[PDB]
């Protein structure tokens, strides 16, 4: 029974919680990376080895937390938890495909923890750039490992997307067109979509960076006619959708707990919310280039990169004062998942704002390559996803397990995430302004007192990474079993009970036309 | 005794809402003015006022003088 | 939400129990290599 | 230029899909695969709602184009009003051979 | 009947934030930790050349 | 018993099995490439075939066997198939992509010329027309099955379909004897990368299209298709004339504008 | 859409129906707490009266709770309203949450 | 370079340094502003007990908050991209020098009239003299004339480098198989320091770039002596 | 050739509990544990191979 | 462009197996004689040894590792040169 | 024709970042020029513009190499 | 069928909280502690 | 009274302010005399008594508004806890530096601090706000 449940899944639920545990056991590998750069940062001086050990730390940092925490988790996670039971649905579309999207992911970190003891493991950043990712610069098995995780990683996510596409299409009550599901589903649908068409390319790429270590082609070394930015291009069209698709299931949870802890039936603009998903999903295939500004490209394109970045603040500010015209008028509960949102929402726009700032590519020349950006994106990676995540998790923990959190403990832990992670990015603005380059495991004196301040706040994240584990087993220890919950009536994954059966949804919904 | 007299009862939070935006945006206007004066015109300022009369020879020399370049003693 | 009181009740000492050991399973093995890097490296 | 030897639906379907197939000649629905059309809705004609359980699940949209759907179980007995519209719905149960 | 946060909250207010003042305090000022403030206002320049 | 028309499908060891054999089959490249060893890679080709054949073989049972393909499963796996192929289209266009790049700007090692100093492209009105009409034709004789099958007309289903898979393993072959006299090697600079990589996956997937037109033909000598229900041989169909449309943008832009 | 006094005469008709049930009752305060003001006297008298028809004391002192809640931070409008109903508590021996202590935490 | 408890971008050395300050100025007060008028509007919408739950309407409120970011970024992008195509205007450089990336070290070519080149390593921190700094001075400075339009073209011999000078607003990637082109343009004397700023293994951190900005007359006669 | 699926279908429909992977009978059995053993031994052997490969061999 | 084929008023499966005899194999016959025209053996051009060519960064993975995967003795040239 | 030559000026054939193309092509036509002087017997002076502007431009591993090649007979460029 | 309910949907016991404090300790301190052994293990080797 | 578990499909009692008729009664088992307490409900409420009131409050409602609107202590307890935490953090960072980290670079000595400033104010670093405009270069000490 235990191998057929767990290992021979058909369903949704129980793979939604294969990609939590997941999800969760990558979140502490990423953590322990995060903690590693940060020792290594947080004196002047070498602490572990030159800046091979140092980025072969920073590269795994990036693919553990990107692949194997925040994906699994978003889309593998809630997504299979969630989606079924928002519209009624018995189970995904290709059950049993769904449980392999879920099996490729031990495998896929086998491989990355593989490149890591092999050789001097993969040193190469995450965007795993040649020559430097090369045959004669990284000779060995470290980056082709790496390539092949990457395989697997994609290969899992494209199939997911093609169920999740497929479901979200095919299986709504016969009633329901696409604008009666909600904002959290339409999330889902088009991170899949985003996937759908960006992963290929990424296949691509690396495949060709595959044949150019081992088969002697040429695609990215000018010696046979190639060009390493080639490499660049097709990396980055598939990584900025990639930064969307990380986001997007994040924007339709918070749009849900916003909802819900604001005590209203349903979302500010839900058809605005959609328009705002769809134009950023559609606008982040066509700003790519804003990753290279410094390569040497011409002028009207450095133009065209600017103002095709920027113009994606408009559908974005739709939804955060969408978010905010929710909040207006209600009955506010301040739980610990929306105490999650609300640091969300504000933390989220620091980091949209300061990548606004780096859309103008006469600074990014100057900001490039430094801790701006690093500032930037943890603004909406640590802050924005890791927060939607938190509240995620703690808004529907119940639903998944039947038990209840300790609300105090919740709060105590997201007091301690919000000073640390502020503590720990905050000061890397400075860093960024004043020169500090990325992937240096040193770094000038002067660079001293924030680069101390930053490591020090990575430690009270630590603390609080450490408190999260301790919560959750103290919900299990205490077994506090859920009785009932408001606002079932627009919140359709609650109402057959905490947890629902293995099966749900065997008698569909009714829902009439009229 | 006395009656107590009808008070407003309806739209409160529009009301509330309404007053706290167009403080909201005075602020913005007020704290623009101060950003503006007490950094950008500043560095302006500073910018103009250094280059005014600015002597590079000058400057040269004494960084000369004071030993810092490998071309120069 | 409303729930039902603890079936299995953790009482304060055994929470700053489990809490003690979550943290020291993450402290103690880190803490290990770290404290030792000076022979790994000095090799 | 043609011939025969390839099966029919009518004679090698089975199962779910020989069901439906059945079902739908005879123009009846238990397999849920058309929206259900409203009634006015008062309680003296409620939307009547088909069940091989004690209770199901009803969508109640209350007015076309409603983004927001609200869901409530809709359980044998007398008829139970939607919580947003008020209009009503009464629970017919039984067998699975309509 | 008064809760854990009644009988208790102002003792695990007062003694948390006297002993995160202290051992911050401690942390930043006795033990070595190299801060690197500026030199401006404090440092007097000594010839090098 | 449910009453929603879906398909819960019984619990499966394949889904374990192929994530197991892709850890092979990458473990095994790595091994054959730096550890001089093919073993771990014939065990996950191996296992890779054997998850296939008992997967598919599965559908197979539940929907001609066991009728769990009603109209809204069929749908379902009709926005699969497209799904999967847009894919597909999204993995060339990388390799589009990178041909394009290469040879609008050819650099100083080339000769700064396209194609290269040194290289002597193949003749595109020779094997490469008769790959394309050959192709060409087997999209024209796959619509014949397609209409046989509909019409209910076996033995004409048969043919079509026969001739399709025919043609097929002429491009094979044709493609393959192509390779061996091409005087280009894969390690002759960008032009050898391009060409080879990018027509060399469109050779896998005329073999992918192949086997699965040659499993509809075994199937359909079974009589596992109806007039009316045939998905595997619709879904055939489509990524067959996926492979014909790739092969046109090939012919048109690496063997005919690229020479 | 509708002028203030025609918002208030709708309510004021919705629970003056004198065979209004107890689904309507809630359905109709429910549904009037959502919008962005405190209902007039007026609405809330054809509401107690219809918890009258209904047999239901409890429901008129928890629609006055919910009176003082909906004013917010404007403590004068309470105190107002009760005012205006006073004649109607006397008639029908409706006790408010504060004679009841039911205002204590 | 910078200094210890830095907050902002190195003064500035060059003209368009000087732009992309005041136009990071204009830039940041805007991200000020609606940083801090949504962080007040968020405060606004949780600090009171008045309640309004009934569906409300949009299209009234989304044209405002679609316009007026438009509006804004107009605002943000029109002096963004004036700075954009100054930079690029056609400049008549007195003298070109080249660039070569390696791992780790960068090497320099002026070979306008002689062949004159040489490498720049980091000092190692047990060589510093007092008073240099740690991870920033190199052997062979790259001296130059200041007050004077100079084209740096900047390649790699090897992996990814990418050469930069943060106070002359400076940064341009270091590609083998291409030679990338910048201008660069000293208003003072004095030294200019840069760090290699694209990942390239074991000693990235370790391969800066120094300036030394001179006469004319100074860097003629240093140039010769280097022959 | 005659057309047999009534035949598979009475087999497949059989009500006697088998997941489809093993419901045409035992040579479903013998093809799934030569599968899985395949599939695990050589999951151990990459194991074998990664702790092989992770220690220089000089 | 119609073509210059061109009908319709009925269906199907004639009209496509009409096509596959009528035009598709007809114009693969042709191109199969067409390339089995200009088909057999081309002179080899001198060797060079270009360094955009014949590259080799590392050993192939089969043979002595200098041998690309269907390397033709007779037109595939070793980095070396024609082999002897 | 015009000594005091500083250094190679703005081409308006290569106006971007990237000026592979104009260390290429100088370095093609001033071997191009020599070839055809020499050759007709006339003087490779007049090639000089040519020669100066490579020089200034390209990298001297770029030049060594192609100079090799030449020498080699695997220059891939048409002199 | 398979257990239903709090606690049984889950592939690890929940039936007693030290049992699970163990098992928790070891998952998570596992993957925690895996990069200090990697990096531990690339210092060794050279 | 007492909630199941298995009740999650039928309509539930809650306390919440924008909700104020729930679905169902707080109590509907009633005993002798609170049936007769709803009998008496019947007739005019002025002769019920201020206890039959509250009783009858009390089986319709669980808690009163103020009751379930109420503050609590509950922010000393978060904000205390978490700077305990942040505290314990500290701990970590002084073992770290005590067993981890060894001694720091020697330019930041005392000395050699003296002179890379005083070498800084030589070559003018940021001379126009950042370093050396901060120097009085005509009085040698850093301006007021
Ligand atoms: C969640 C992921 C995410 C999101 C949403 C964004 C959003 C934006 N990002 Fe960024 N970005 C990354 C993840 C993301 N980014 C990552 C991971 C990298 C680098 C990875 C690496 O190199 O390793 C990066 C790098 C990056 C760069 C390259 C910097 C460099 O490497 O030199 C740039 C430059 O244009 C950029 C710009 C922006 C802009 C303009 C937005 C905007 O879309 C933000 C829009 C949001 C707001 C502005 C806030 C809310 C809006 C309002 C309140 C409306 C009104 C306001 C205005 C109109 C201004 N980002
Ligand atoms: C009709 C053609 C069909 C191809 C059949 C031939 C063998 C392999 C089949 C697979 C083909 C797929 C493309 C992979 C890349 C290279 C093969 C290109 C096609 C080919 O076969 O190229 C040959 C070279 O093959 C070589 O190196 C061969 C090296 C063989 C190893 C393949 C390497 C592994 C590829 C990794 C794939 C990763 C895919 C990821 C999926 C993405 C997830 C979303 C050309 O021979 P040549 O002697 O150089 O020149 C001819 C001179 N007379
Ligand atoms: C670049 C930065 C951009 C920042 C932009 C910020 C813009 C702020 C704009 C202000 C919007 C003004 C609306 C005030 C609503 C507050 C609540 C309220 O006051 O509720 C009511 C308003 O709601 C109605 O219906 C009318 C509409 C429906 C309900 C209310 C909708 C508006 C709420 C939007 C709230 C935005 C809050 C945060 C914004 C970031 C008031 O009652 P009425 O007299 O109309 O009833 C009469 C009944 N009728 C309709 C039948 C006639
Ligand atoms: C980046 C995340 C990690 C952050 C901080 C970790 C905080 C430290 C937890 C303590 O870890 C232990 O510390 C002891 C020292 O306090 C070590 O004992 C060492 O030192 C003792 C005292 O010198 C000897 O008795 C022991 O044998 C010797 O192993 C011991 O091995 C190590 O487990
Ligand atoms: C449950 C079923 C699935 C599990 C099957 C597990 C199989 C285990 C057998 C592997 O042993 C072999 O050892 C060979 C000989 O020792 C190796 O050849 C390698 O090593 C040789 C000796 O140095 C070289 O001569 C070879 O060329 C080189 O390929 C090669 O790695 C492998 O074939
Ligand atoms: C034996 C069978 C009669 C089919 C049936 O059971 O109806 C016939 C009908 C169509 C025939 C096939 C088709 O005519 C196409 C092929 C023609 C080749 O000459 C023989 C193999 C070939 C693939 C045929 C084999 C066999 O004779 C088939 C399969
Ligand atoms: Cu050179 Cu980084
Ligand atoms: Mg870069
Ligand atoms: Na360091
Ligand atoms: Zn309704």
């Amino acid at each position: 029974m235990f191998i057929n449940r767990w290992l021979f899944s058909t369903n949704h639920k129980d793979i939604g919680t294969l990609y939590l545990l997941f999800g969760a056991w990558a979140g502490m590998v990423g953590t322990a990376l995060s903690l590693l750069i940060r020792a290594e940062l947080g004196q002047p001086g070498t602490l572990l080895g030159d800046d091979q050990i140092y980025n072969v730390v920073v590269t795994a940092h990036a693919f553990v937390m990107i692949f194997f925490m925040v994906m699994p988790i978003m889309i593998g996670g809630f997504g299979n938890w969630l989606v079924p039971l928002m519209i009624g649905a018995p189970d995904m579309a290709f059950p049993r495909m769904n449980n392999m999207s879920f099996w490729l992911l031990p495998p896929s970190f086998l491989l990355l923890l593989a490149s890591s003891m092999v050789e001097a493991g993969a040193g190469t950043g995450w965007t795993v750039y040649p020559p430097l990712a090369g045959n004669l610069a990284h000779a060995g098995a470290s980056v082709d490992l790496t390539i092949f995780s990457l395989h697997l990683a994609g290969v899992s996510s494209i199939l997911g997307a093609i169920n999740f596409i497929t479901t979200i299409i095919n299986m709504k009550p016969p009633a329901m067109s696409q604008y009666q599901t909600p904002l959290f589903v339409w999330s889902v649908m088009i991170t899949a979509v985003l996937l759908l068409l960006s992963l290929p390319v990424l296949a691509a790429g690396i495949t060709m960076l595959l044949t150019d270590r081992n088969l002697n082609t040429t695609f990215f070394d000018p010696a046979g006619g190639g060009d390493p930015i080639l490499y660049q291009h097709l990396f980055w069209f598939f990584g900025h959708p990639e930064v969307y698709i990380l986001i997007l299931p994040g924007f339709g949870m918070i749009s849900h707990i916003v909802t819900y802890y604001s005590g209203k039936k349903e979302p500010f603009g839900y058809m605005g919310m959609v328009w705002a998903m769809m134009s950023i999903g559609f606008l982040g295939f066509i700003v790519w280039a804003h990753h290279m500004f410094t390569v040497g490209m011409d002028v009207d394109t450095r133009a065209y990169f600017t103002s095709a970045t920027m113009i994606i603040a408009i559908p974005t500010g739709v939804k955060v004062f969408s978010w905010l015209a929710t909040l207006h008028g209600g009955n506010i509960k301040w739980s610990p998942a929306m105490m999650w949102a609300l640091g969300f929402i504000f933390l989220f726009t620091v980091g949209g704002l300061t990548g606004i700032v780096l859309a103008n590519s006469s600074l990014d020349i100057v900001l490039h390559d430094t801790y701006y950006v690093v500032a930037h994106f943890h603004y909406v990676l640590s802050m924005g996803a890791v927060f939607a995540i938190m509240g995620g998790f703690v808004h529907w923990f119940p639903l998944f397990s039947g038990y209840t959190l300790n609300d105090t403990w919740a709060k105590i832990h997201f007091a301690i995430m919000f000073v640390g992670v502020n503590m720990t990015f905050f000061p890397q603005h400075f860093l960024g302004l004043s020169g500090m380059p990325r992937r240096y495991s040193d770094y000038p004196d002067a660079y001293t007192m924030w680069n101390t301040i930053s490591s020090m706040g990575s430690f009270i994240s630590l603390t609080a990474v450490m408190l999260m584990v301790f919560i959750i087993w103290e919900a299990f220890a205490s077994k506090r079993e859920v009785l009932t919950v408001d606002l079932t009536t627009t919140n359709l994954e609650w109402l057959n009970g905490c947890p629902p059966p293995y099966h749900t949804f065997e008698e569909p919904t009714y829902v009439n036309l009229k | 005794s006395t009656a107590l007299a009808k008070p407003q009862m309806r739209g409160l939070l529009a009301r509330r809402l309404r007053f706290h935006i167009v403080g909201a945006f005075m602020v913005s206007l007020g704290f623009a003015t101060f950003y503006k004066f007490a950094v950008a015109e500043k560095r302006k300022k500073a910018y103009a006022d250094f280059y005014r009369n600015y002597d590079s020879m000058k400057d040269f020399e004494e960084m000369r003088k004071a030993g810092i370049f490998q071309s120069a003693k | 939400i409303t729930a039902k009181p603890a079936k299995t009740p953790t009482s304060p000492k055994e929470q700053a129990i489990g809490l003690s050991v979550t943290f020291l399973s993450f402290l103690l093995p880190a803490g290990w290599v770290l404290y030792h890097l000076d022979n790994y490296k000095k090799s | 230029a043609s011939g025969g030897g390839v099966p029919t639906d009518e004679e090698q379907a089975t199962g779910l899909e020989r069901e439906v197939m059945l079902a739908a000649r005879k123009g009846q629905d238990p397999y849920n695969i058309l929206a259900p059309k409203a009634t006015s809705g008062t309680k003296e004609d409620p939307n009547l709602v088909p069940s091989i359980t004690n209770k199901r699940i009803v969508g109640c949209i209350c007015e076309e184009d409603n983004s927001t759907v609200i869901w409530f179980w809709l359980h044998k007995g007398e008829a139970q009003r939607c919580p947003s519209c008020g209009t009503h719905y009464k629970l017919v149960p039984h067998q699975l051979a309509h | 009947a008064p809760d854990f946060h009644d009988k208790y909250g102002n003792a695990v207010l007062a003694s948390g934030a006297t002993f995160c003042v202290a051992v911050w305090v401690y942390m930043a000022t006795q033990i070595g930790i190299e801060w690197n403030p500026s030199p401006v206002g404090r440092v007097t320049p000594k010839e090098w050349r | 018993h449910q009453t929603h028309a879906y398909h819960m499908v019984n619990p499966s060891p394949w889904p374990l099995t192929g994530a197991l054999s892709a850890l092979l089959m990458t473990s095994g490249l790595t091994m054959w490439f730096h550890f001089n060893s093919m073993t771990l890679l014939m065990i996950g080709l191996t296992t890779n075939m054997l998850t296939m054949y008992q997967w598919w073989r599965d559908v197979i049972r539940e929907s001609t066997f066991q009728g769990h393909h009603t109209p809204a499963v069929q749908k379902g796996l009709r926005y699969g198939m497209i799904l999967f192929i847009i894919s597909e289209v999204l993995f060339f266009t990388g390799f589009f992509w990178a041909f394009y790049h290469s040879s609008l700007a050819p650099t100083p090692e080339l000769g700064g010329c396209w194609p290269p100093t040194g290289i002597h492209p193949l003749n595109p009105l020779e094997v490469p027309l008769l790959n394309t009409s050959v192709l060409l034709a087997s999209g024209v004789s796959i619509t014949w099955a397609h209409h046989s099958l509909m019409e209910g007309d076996r033995k004409h289903m048969l043919q079509a379909l026969f001739i399709t898979i025919t043609l097929g393993v002429y491009f094979t072959l044709l493609q393959a004897s192509e390779y061996y006299e091409a005087p280009f090697t894969i390690s002759d600079g960008v032009y050898g990368s391009t060409f080879f990589v990018a027509t060399g996956f469109h050779g896998l997937h005329v073999i992918i299209g192949s086997t699965f037109l040659i499993v509809c033909f075994f199937r359909q000598l079974k009589f596992h298709f109806t007039s009316n229900h045939h998905f595997g041989f619709e879904a055939a169909a489509w990524y067959w004339h996926f492979v014909d449309v790739v092969w046109l943008f090939l012919y048109v832009s690496i063997y005919w504008w690229g020479s | 859409h509708e002028t203030d006094e025609e918002f208030d005469a709708r309510w004021v008709t919705y629970f003056n129906k004198p065979d209004i049930d107890a689904w309507e009752l809630r359905k109709g305060m429910n549904t009037l707490v959502g919008y962005d003001l405190v209902p007039e006297p007026k609405i809330i008298d054809a509401a107690l009266r219809a918890c009258r028809r209904l047999n239901d004391f409890a429901s008129a002192v928890r629609i006055l709770e919910v009176v003082k809640d909906k004013a917010g931070p404007h403590k004068e409008i309470y105190p107002y309203v009760i005012q205006e109903l006073r004649p109607t508590l006397n008639e029908l021996g409706i006790s408010t949450p504060e004679e009841l202590g039911l205002d204590k935490v | 370079m910078a200094y210890p408890m830095q907050l902002g971008f190195q003064d500035a050395t060059s003209p368009i340094m000087e732009e992309l300050l005041h136009f990071h100025d204009h830039t940041l007060m805007i991200v000020f502003l609606i940083s801090s008028l949504v962080l007040y509007i968020i405060s606004l919408m949780l600090t009171t007990k008045l309640t309004h739950t009934s569906t409300m309407d949009a299209q009234e409120v989304e044209t405002i908050w679609t316009i007026l970011p438009a509006i804004i970024l107009i605002l943000i992008a029109l002096p963004s991209l004036r700075i954009l195509y100054m930079m690029d205007e056609i400049n008549n450089p007195s003298l070109t020098v080249k660039t070569m990336g390696h791992q780790w070290y960068w090497s320099y070519e002026y070979t306008d009239y002689e062949d004159l080149s040489f490498d720049s390593y980091m000092i190692p921190t047990s060589e510093l003299k007092p008073g240099e700094l740690r991870l920033l001075e190199v052997d062979n400075r790259v001296v130059l004339p200041m007050e004077m339009t100079i084209r740096m073209l900047v390649s790699s011999e090897d992996v990814l480098h990418s050469w930069a000078v943060p106070s002359l607003g400076l940064k341009t990637d270091a590609i083998p198989g291409r030679l990338n082109q910048t201008t660069l343009m000293s208003s003072r004397p004095g030294l200019y320091y840069g760090q290699c700023s694209e990942i390239c293994g074991s000693n990235h951190s370790f391969m800066p770039i120094v300036l030394e900005l001179v006469p004319l007359k100074y860097f003629e006669k240093w140039s010769a002596s280097m022959l | 050739f005659e057309n047999r699926v009534a035949e598979k279908q009475k087999l497949f429909q059989e009500d006697n509990g088998l997941p489809v992977h093993l419901k045409g009978g035992a040579t479903d059995n013998i093809l799934y544990r030569v599968t899985m053993t395949l599939c695990l031994g050589g999951t151990l052997y990459s194991l074998y191979c990664l702790g092989w490969a992770s220690f220089p061999h000089k | 462009a119609s073509a210059a084929k061109g009908d319709h008023g009925g269906t199907g499966a004639r009209t496509w197996r009409f096509l596959t005899f009528g035009l598709a194999l007809p114009s693969v016959a042709l191109c199969t004689l067409n390339s089995w025209l200009h088909s057999g053996h081309r002179e080899r051009p001198a060797f060079i040894p270009y360094h955009h060519l014949r590259i080799r960064t590392k050993p192939f993975s089969w043979g002595d590792g200098n041998h690309t995967f269907f390397h033709n003795p007779r037109v595939n040239p070793l980095p070396t040169g024609y082999e002897k | 024709k015009i000594k005091n030559y500083q250094t190679a000026p703005f081409d308006s054939r290569f106006p971007n970042q990237n000026q592979t193309r104009n260390c290429w092509q100088n370095y093609l036509d001033f071997h191009r020029c020599e070839k055809a002087m020499t050759a007709k017997g006339g003087d490779v002076s007049v090639c000089e513009w040519y020669r100066r502007v490579y020089k200034s431009l390209c990298p001297i591993s770029w030049v060594s190499t192609w100079d090799d090649r030449r020498a080699e007979g695997t220059f891939p460029g048409k002199i | 069928h398979y257990e239903e309910g709090p606690g049984k949907n889950i592939p690890f016991s929940v039936e007693n909280k030290w049992r699970l404090l163990a098992m928790m300790t070891l998952f998570f301190g596992s993957g925690f502690a895996a990069p200090f052994f990697i990096v531990r293990h690339q210092l060794l080797k050279k | 009274s007492v909630v199941k578990s298995e009740d999650y499909a039928l309509p539930s009692y809650v306390d919440r302010r924008d909700y104020p008729l729930p679905d169902v009664a707080h109590v509907k088992n009633l005993s002798a005399s609170q049936k007769a307490l709803k009998e008496k409900e019947k007739a005019s409420w002025s002769s019920l008594s201020i206890d039959e009131k509250v009783e009858l409050y009390r089986l319709k409602f669980k808690e009163s508004f103020a009751e379930m609107n109420r503050s609590t202590n509950e922010w000393k307890t978060v904000v205390g806890a978490a700077m305990f935490f942040i505290g314990f953090t500290a701990l970590l960072l002084i073992w770290e530096k005590h067993y981890v980290y060894g001694p720091i670079p020697h330019t930041f000595e005392e000395e050699w601090v003296a002179k890379q400033t005083k070498r800084m104010l030589d070559m003018k670093v940021a001379p126009i706000q950042g370093f050396s405009a901060k120097w009085d270069y005509d009085k040698n000490e850093w301006k007021k």
